[PDB]
Order: structure tokens, then sequence, then C-alpha cells
């Protein structure tokens, strides 16, 4: 300042799409001009566009004292009555809340559409029903709820949240999501509700008239996964599941075919069954094709068409709009045994052969669409070490979805960072099982930890200290989850991290869900360390 | 960004000169008297598709 | 022959706005 | 006079010196298309069209005239409604939707009988906004009224004073609270020209 | 001084342009002698005539039946465009308006210009003569 103003006296008397910081003006070391003392205009004028409540918070709070000193003794009551009228207008206005604090009977269609937008789901078709908000807010029968509670699914995946009401409204489903996001229970649960809610007079049959359900998978591994998950759903409900697959000797599968609801199969083995009469398709009303694009890429298409050719066509839906009307199809699902068939096809891409299978198999379907370094959003801030704590705080102050994880490199860091946050009024755990329960429960919101178990998907990972190698970094950001919401990993980079810049740069440049020239152009990110 | 936008505004204010007197200009009135052109009323999206496919 | 004469007449009419001042 | 839309629709649907000379004015038609894109609070807009006998080029032939305080009030209502929407609710649209191998969509089969969605409109409380309620979200507001607009060419306007009070109240978010020119002191055009002529920089001013 | 194509001792032909996305150099100095030239010491000098600079290229039924149909679709003393106006006034008759526009476009495409400002009697005289 003083040396600068002497410098001022001595100086007096003697493509790039961004703008550079050297083009800036008003870099003046004056006490009068940095604090320019903006006006508030009698406590009545407002700066346009900036939020009026925030402007009333950031005011000097001086003219309010001049008001309450110089108003008349009845005018304090007049001001209070005017503020009560304004709060009445605000309460009439707000009666636009968030869905986490609202009920089900008051949740309007705009709120359901924002709820569908929050979990990144979209639906094709007419009159899509309301999804499931929670298990206490769902509409399933209580015994199915008890079985799901015993299985361990605490929170529903969005593919469940959308495909279960559409599955209970007897509609054909095209689910576009990848394997590992919970598609299997998302088609099994309406099947289990339909089977366990039949009357006792409709379940009795003296002969074996085939399955109630055909679940076809292109590979033996996916067939065994859907097999094991269907068994662990079906054993508390007393529902038998038969696997018609390869790799198992023919005597065991043949002996299981003599016993006679759900059959999970592979296409070649299933067509060898159907062309040789080991199992019939009489009472079949439920067809699921998981990964039909993998069936096309391997070439099972005429085989699955010939599997269609064994189906009795007496339960096929008519090709009208009445296949997508929830009233008639809901009452048809309430009819029990004599309903039409329902087909659910899960896929990942759209070739024209899956479109031909959809035009051959489906009658006005509803398309439910869902959607580590390649698939986790990554952001970096270059700074000096001394800047880390204030940048973290600024980030936290923006608000987050708990729980989050903050990683540091040394265990002392872990403890001291954690203290500071609890000082700033944050609920912070350090890092056994006890910690994760609270986080899971909502008690603690921030986990501080070093590179050293098993933990839920997080919305945000912050690398307060950057990892010393890219493999540890990859493992960290992987904590936003295997799939579902991308989540965000924010990394503080300093000059001490230069030996990971090149690989960090690659990690991000290979991430289509990520946007960083500060690193990409940095002199230390240009060559392998 | 404020300073550069204010720079462009000061340049447009300084370089301003009054426009030269001329005959009043009507391209579409001379297009309308030609028998090769017709007039109608269309939606904005349909003519927006027609313009881009004619450009293609 | 007629259409080119019509578009040439319209070009001359668009040039009429500044014709006596420019040439 | 005008002509029904089905004829020019058939013109564009079924499809050389007369064809060659009309292709010169293509960016002018692009400009006339781009300067009349409809507002966010409008659902549909019907404009005149000049077109060639073979469908070589299609023009718009309309100047987007608006009344200035009505226009500022309408965009201020848009500002309020979009602040409301981001504080309440985001998914950005996926850019270019139509792929490189498929043609642009036919209007006669896909957009023609489909009713559009709900536009962006404020609630407009009928007690305070009563003089502005019947005309706030029209295409050209008050056009067929002889009290307010001079006629069909939509050139001159005059309003009443409670209407101007309402349009000034609704546009409060876009307007500053200034009352005099004791503001902008050494921050106006003459001081900026003086800083230009003397090759200096005002603090906060341009370089 | 300039070198010819004979003092190169070992040019060969151009078998394939690319494989696996990698462009293959054709092993001969023909394209280098087309773009530029050599001196006696083996330096290279390039031609520089690129005026436009091309900044994308740097980095890669019978007519009598038509007249009979139009005289069938017209009333006397009425223009063709006036018939379009009346039959377009959804319209009253979409199909006959579609037929009239199709016959008009088939007449325009044969070189007959300005068929919209044409009465029925002049088209009848055209069909007669």
């Amino acid at each position: 300042d003083k040396s600068k103003e002497l410098h001022a006296i001595k100086e007096r008397y003697l493509f790039v799409f961004e703008w550079d910081a050297s083009e800036d003006t008003s870099i003046d070391y004056n006490p009068l001009y940095k604090e320019r003392h903006q006006v508030q205009l009698l406590g009545r004028g407002f700066i346009a566009g900036i939020d009026l409540k925030q402007q009333k918070r950031e005011q000097s709070r001086f003219y309010g004292d001049l008001m309450e000193k110089r108003r008349t003794l009845e005018e304090k009551e007049q001001e209070e009555a005017r503020l009560r009228k304004l709060r009445k207008k605000e309460a009439k206005q707000r009666w636009d809340r968030h869905w986490s604090q609202k009920k089900l009977d008051e949740m309007t269609d705009r709120d359901w559409r924002i709820f569908r937008e929050d979990y990144s789901i979209t639906t094709k078709g007419g009159k899509i029903p309301n999804p499931i908000r929670s298990w206490k807010d769902s509409s399933l029968p209580p015994h199915i709820l008890e079985v799901i509670d015993k299985c361990g699914y605490k929170e529903p995946t969005p593919i469940q949240r959308q495909a279960i009401p559409i599955g209970l409204q007897n509609r054909d489903i095209i689910g576009v999501a990848e394997t590992g996001s919970g598609k299997t229970a998302a088609f099994l649960i309406p099947l289990l509700v339909w089977i366990t809610t039949l009357p006792k007079i409709d379940r009795i049959e003296e002969s074996d008239q085939g399955p109630y359900a055909i679940i076809l998978a292109p590979t033996r591994e996916l067939a065994q996964q859907i097999e094991e998950e269907t068994i662990k759903f079906g054993k508390p409900l007393g529902i038998r599941t038969v696997a018609v697959i390869g790799g198992i000797s023919r005597e065991d599968q043949g002996f299981r075919l003599r016993m006679g609801e759900i059959v999970i199969a592979t296409p070649g083995r299933l067509i060898d069954v159907l062309e040789n009469r080991y199992l019939v398709l009489s009472r079949c009303t439920y067809v699921v094709l998981d990964e039909a694009d993998r069936m096309i890429d391997m070439g099972f298409e005429p085989d699955v068409q010939k599997i269609l050719e064994h189906m009795p066509v007496s339960n096929q839906k008519p090709d009208t709009d009445e296949a997508e009307d929830p009233e008639k199809m809901l009452a048809n699902f309430e009819s029990g045994k004599h309903k039409y068939r329902q087909t659910v096809m899960f896929t990942a891409t759209m070739p024209p052969a899956v479109e031909r299978l959809a035009r051959s198999y489906l009658r006005r379907p509803a398309v439910v669409y869902i959607g580590p370094h390649e698939r986790v959003e990554q952001k970096v801030f270059l700074m000096s070490e001394s800047e880390k704590r204030k940048k973290l705080l600024a980030i936290l102050e923006q608000g987050f979805d708990p729980p989050i994880i903050i990683f540091v490199n040394q265990k002392k860091g872990c403890d001291v960072l954690a203290k500071s946050l609890e000082k700033m009024g944050y609920n912070a755990c350090t890092l056994r099982e006890f910690a994760l329960s609270n986080l899971k429960a909502g008690a603690k919101d921030i986990l501080v930890a070093t590179d050293v178990i098993d933990i839920q998907d997080v919305s945000m990972v912050v690398n307060y200290d950057m990892a010393k190698n890219i493999e540890d970094y990859i493992h960290r950001i992987g904590r936003t989850g295997r799939a579902g919401k991308s989540g965000v990993a924010i990394t503080f980079l300093t000059k001490e991290d230069s030996a990971v810049f090149y690989e960090l740069k690659q990690a991000i440049l290979e991430s289509p869900v990520s946007s960083p020239p500060e690193l990409a152009n940095h002199p230390d990110a240009q060559h392998k360390p | 960004s404020y300073q550069k936008l204010l720079k462009y505004y000061v340049l447009n204010a300084l370089k301003h000169r009054p426009p030269k007197a001329q005959k009043k200009r009507y391209l579409f009135r001379s297009f309308k008297a030609t028998k090769f052109f017709q007039s109608t009323k269309l939606d904005w999206v349909e003519v927006g598709l027609q313009v881009c496919r004619q450009g293609y | 022959e007629e259409a080119d004469a019509i578009y040439a007449a319209l070009d001359k009419r668009m040039d009429e706005r500044r014709k006596e001042r420019r040439e | 006079e005008d002509m029904p839309p089905e004829h020019v629709r058939k013109i564009i649907r079924d499809h050389k010196r007369v064809y060659l000379g009309a292709l010169k004015y293509m960016p002018h038609a692009v400009l006339k298309l781009l300067e009349n894109m409809p507002m966010p609070w409008e659902q549909i807009r019907d404009v005149p069209v000049l077109y060639h006998i073979t469908g070589a080029i299609s023009f718009v032939n309309e100047i987007p005239w608006v009344i200035e305080p009505v226009y500022i009030s309408q965009w201020g209502s848009m500002w309020i409604m979009m602040r409301r929407e981001k504080r309440d609710r985001f998914k950005r649209m996926r850019f270019p939707p139509f792929d490189d191998e498929e043609p642009p969509l036919d209007y006669a089969d896909n957009i023609l009988d489909v009713e559009p969605l709900e536009a962006i409109q404020l609630e407009l409380d009928p007690e305070e906004d009563a003089p502005v309620l019947d005309w706030f979200y029209d295409h050209q507001p008050l056009r067929d009224s002889r009290k307010y607009v001079n006629g069909s060419t939509y050139q001159r306007w005059q309003f009443t004073l409670p209407m101007m009070s309402t349009l000034y109240r609704l546009a409060n978010q876009l307007l500053t609270d200034l009352v005099d020119d004791n503001y902008f002191y050494l921050f106006d055009l003459k001081a900026f020209f003086t800083s230009k002529a003397l090759n200096m920089a005002i603090p906060g001013g341009p370089k | 001084d300039i070198l010819a194509s004979e003092d190169v001792e070992g040019q060969e032909a151009a078998t394939l342009p690319s494989e696996g996305g990698v462009r293959i150099t054709p092993f001969n100095l023909q394209e280098e002698m087309e773009e530029g030239h050599f001196d006696a010491d083996g330096n290279y000098f390039l031609n520089r005539d690129a005026q436009i600079r091309d900044s994308w290229l740097d980095n890669i039924m019978s007519a009598q039946a038509l007249l009979e149909g139009l005289l069938e679709l017209l009333l006397p003393r009425e223009t063709v465009a006036g018939a379009l106006r009346r039959l377009g006034a959804q319209p009253s008759s979409p199909q006959r308006l579609d037929r009239l526009s199709g016959l008009a476009d088939q007449m325009v495409a044969r070189g007959n210009l300005g068929v919209y400002q044409e009465t029925r009697e002049r088209l009848a005289m055209r069909l007669k003569g």
C-alpha cells in the first residue's frame, strides 16, 4: 500500500475463449475505493435481480432503528400487522414444498413429475402411474413387504420404483438399464404379488400345465444369477423355480422337470425342451427377456421366435389403446387367472432386431429409461495447501446430500480435519461398523478417512489430499457407487501432487461425464512421471 | 466481463454517426408484385422446417 | 428468358435506391 | 390475398433458371426466420409466408413489433417464474436430437394434430392485475382495440395510468431503484470519452 | 538445380492407402514432387498458391390430360388460384384441392409458368389450339 502509493507517485511524476486476469481494472490499493460504500437508499430501494430476502439480510440494519425510533406508537402495530399479512400471503403461496416433507394425498402431478426427474427416469406411454416413494409409502401387500424386508433391500432402485406399478398394471415393459442396477427384483415383485394374491380356488390344478412365468436369459451366468435371486425371493413364499440351462447334466434338469411356477431358461436348452415336449406353456402369462440385445449379438433370434410359436395366442393383448389404459388393465390384473399375458424386455441399446422383437412380442409397451473414472463426474481445483480448508468450507456451505466422504493421506490429517468440521457445526465420523450405521441412518453426514471396508453409495467424494497413485484415486471416487447417480468427486491439487497429474489428466479426459484445461494444459501433466 | 461489455458499449457510442438519407427500402413489396411468389399463413415451426430443408 | 428479365428488373429496382448517387 | 396452408404444404411435400434465381436470397430468409422465433409464453404462432411457385424459398415477411413496457413486464414475469422453477425443482436437453442420417420431421403427420404442452405463464391475481388480465399473454396484445392501439399495423400505443402502474409493478425485478443522475458520476459516456482521449483507466471502467 | 524421378534409386508402387486407420506412405516421391521440389543437395521447396485458403480443407400424364383435368376442376370465368382459394375454404374438399394442386404442379414442372393467374376459357383455348 505505502510502497505502492510511493510507486504511483514515482510512476506519475517521472484460441483463448476466456478473458485473462491481466486485462482487469480497479486493482487499486486505496482504502476509499476497495470499500466503495454502496447505497441502500432509505431502506426502500433494492438492487434488481438479487434476491430481496437476501438483500434484507445483507443490509446495514441501521434505518430499521430509525424507523422503530420515529414511527408512531400505533405504527409499530401497523408494521406488525402488515408483516403478518405478508406472511399470510407467503403461506398461501407456499401451500411448492419438496416431496421429502409432503404427504401422498397432497402430492400433485407437478410434484410427481419432479420426483420422476430427481431419479433420472422417463416413461413412454399414456397415463403412467405414480411411483413408489418409500416402503412405508408403497402400496404392496404386507407379506410381500415382509419378504422384501427379510431379503435386505432397504431402499428401492428407480427401476423398481417405476417398473413395479407398471408391472402391477399388467402392461408390457421395455426397461433400458444395465445389469447390476436391480432389474431382476424389478420384474420379480409384481409376479410374486400376482402369484401370492390369487384365490385358493384358482391355484388348485390336478395336473402340471406348465409355468406361470418364463424368464429367458442369453448366458448361463445371468441365468444362474436370476436363478439364485428368484430362489431367495421364492423360498419364503413357497414358489418353486426351475432352471432350464446348460452346463448341468441332463439327468438333474430332467428330474427337476418332472416335479413341475417360475422357469428361468437359456434359449437353446429351452427350445430343445419345447421341440421335444418336456415342458408345456399352457398357463404361461408372463414372459421376460433380459438382455435381448445380447440375444441378437449372439444370434438367438429365430430360436426365440420359435419359442413364441409355442405360445397359445389366446392370452395375447389386442393391438388397441386398451392395452395401455390403467383402469381396464388394472381391473384385468384384479381378475386373477384369466388375464392377458405380460412381457417385460430389458435392454441396453436399440438395434432394429430388438425393435422387430418388440413389434412381434409386445402390444403398446411402456419404455422405462434409467440414466469408475469413465462414469464418475470429476472436478479439480488447483491451489496451494494453505487454501484447502477454506475451499472445503465454501463447498460444504453450498450444501450436500449426506453422507459424503472426504479423503486425506495421513491419519493425523483425518483426526484434525474432522475436529475442525465438528467445530463448524458438522456431524463428522473418523476412519467401525458403528460409524457406517450412523451415516446410513443420517446421524453423521461426513466421513473423514484415509486410503485404508463396505459402505453405501455416496453423492460426493472429496479428495482433500490427492492420492499418491491413480489406482488409489480410482478406488476412492468409485465410492459414489458402481452405477445409478454418477455422483461427484472433487479433488484439491497442489504442486506436491505433480507426479500424478499426467494420469489424473487421463482419468478425466476419459470421462464423458466430466468436463479441465487447468490440469490438461499444465506443464507437469504433459509427460509420464 | 463487465469492463469488456462497457468497452463495447463505449465503442458503439463513439463510432455512431447519423444514417445517410436514401429512398425507403422494400424488398418484399417488390417480391409481392412478381407472379412467381404467393402469400399464405403458416405456423412458425412448419416454415422453420421448410427453410432448413430448402437450404439443405 | 422472361424469368431472368423479371429478376433483372427486380435487381435494377433494388439498385434504384442509390442509382443516381452511386454512378 | 392469402392462400390456404394445404397448397404450399403439398408444394413442399411432393418436391431451372426460374428455380435458380430465387435461391440467391437464402440468408435473408434465414434472418426473417430467426427474428420471429416465438416467445416462451406463447404456444403457437401463425405468421404470413411468401413462397416460390416450386417451393425454392420461403419467407416470413413480418417485423416483430412489441410495446416496450408490456415486453419488459412479460420478460420480468419470465424471470420470476424461472427463479421459482429452479428454487422448486435439472435435466438439460440433449443436443442435436435428429441424427445425421434421418431427414427433418414432416409437419403434416406429427405436429399438426398434437396439442402442445403448457407454456410459461404467471398466476396473475385477479384483484391487483385486473386491468392487465385479459391481454397479458396474447400474441400482439390489445391489437383489435381502438382505445389503445392505432390499428392493425401496430405502430403507436397509448395506455391508461393504472395499467402503467401494474406494468411497472410486475417489471420490478428487471428495473433498478435509481431516481436521479447523481449516480453514474464519473461513470458515464462523457467521462468514458475523456478516459479514451487521455488514455487512462477509470476504476471499474474499461481499458 | 532440380532432381528428376530417375535419380531416386528405389521407388516402388502404392499397394494400399491405409490399414487400421493409419495412413500408409506410398514409398515413392511422386506426391512430394507434385507438392514441391528438390534441389541438388536434397532440400525441399514447397509451392505456395493457396489464395482462397479453404480453411476446412486444410485439416481433414400428358399435357392434354392435364388440361382436361383442369377444365374438369374449374367453373367458368374462374382463375386457377381462385379455385384454390375456394376449394381450400380443415377445408371443404381436401381431395379435389389436392388433385388441383397436383395438376398445377405437374403443369409448372413442364415449363408452363404462371398457371395460377389463368382463367378457364384461356385454358380451354389452349386445349383447343
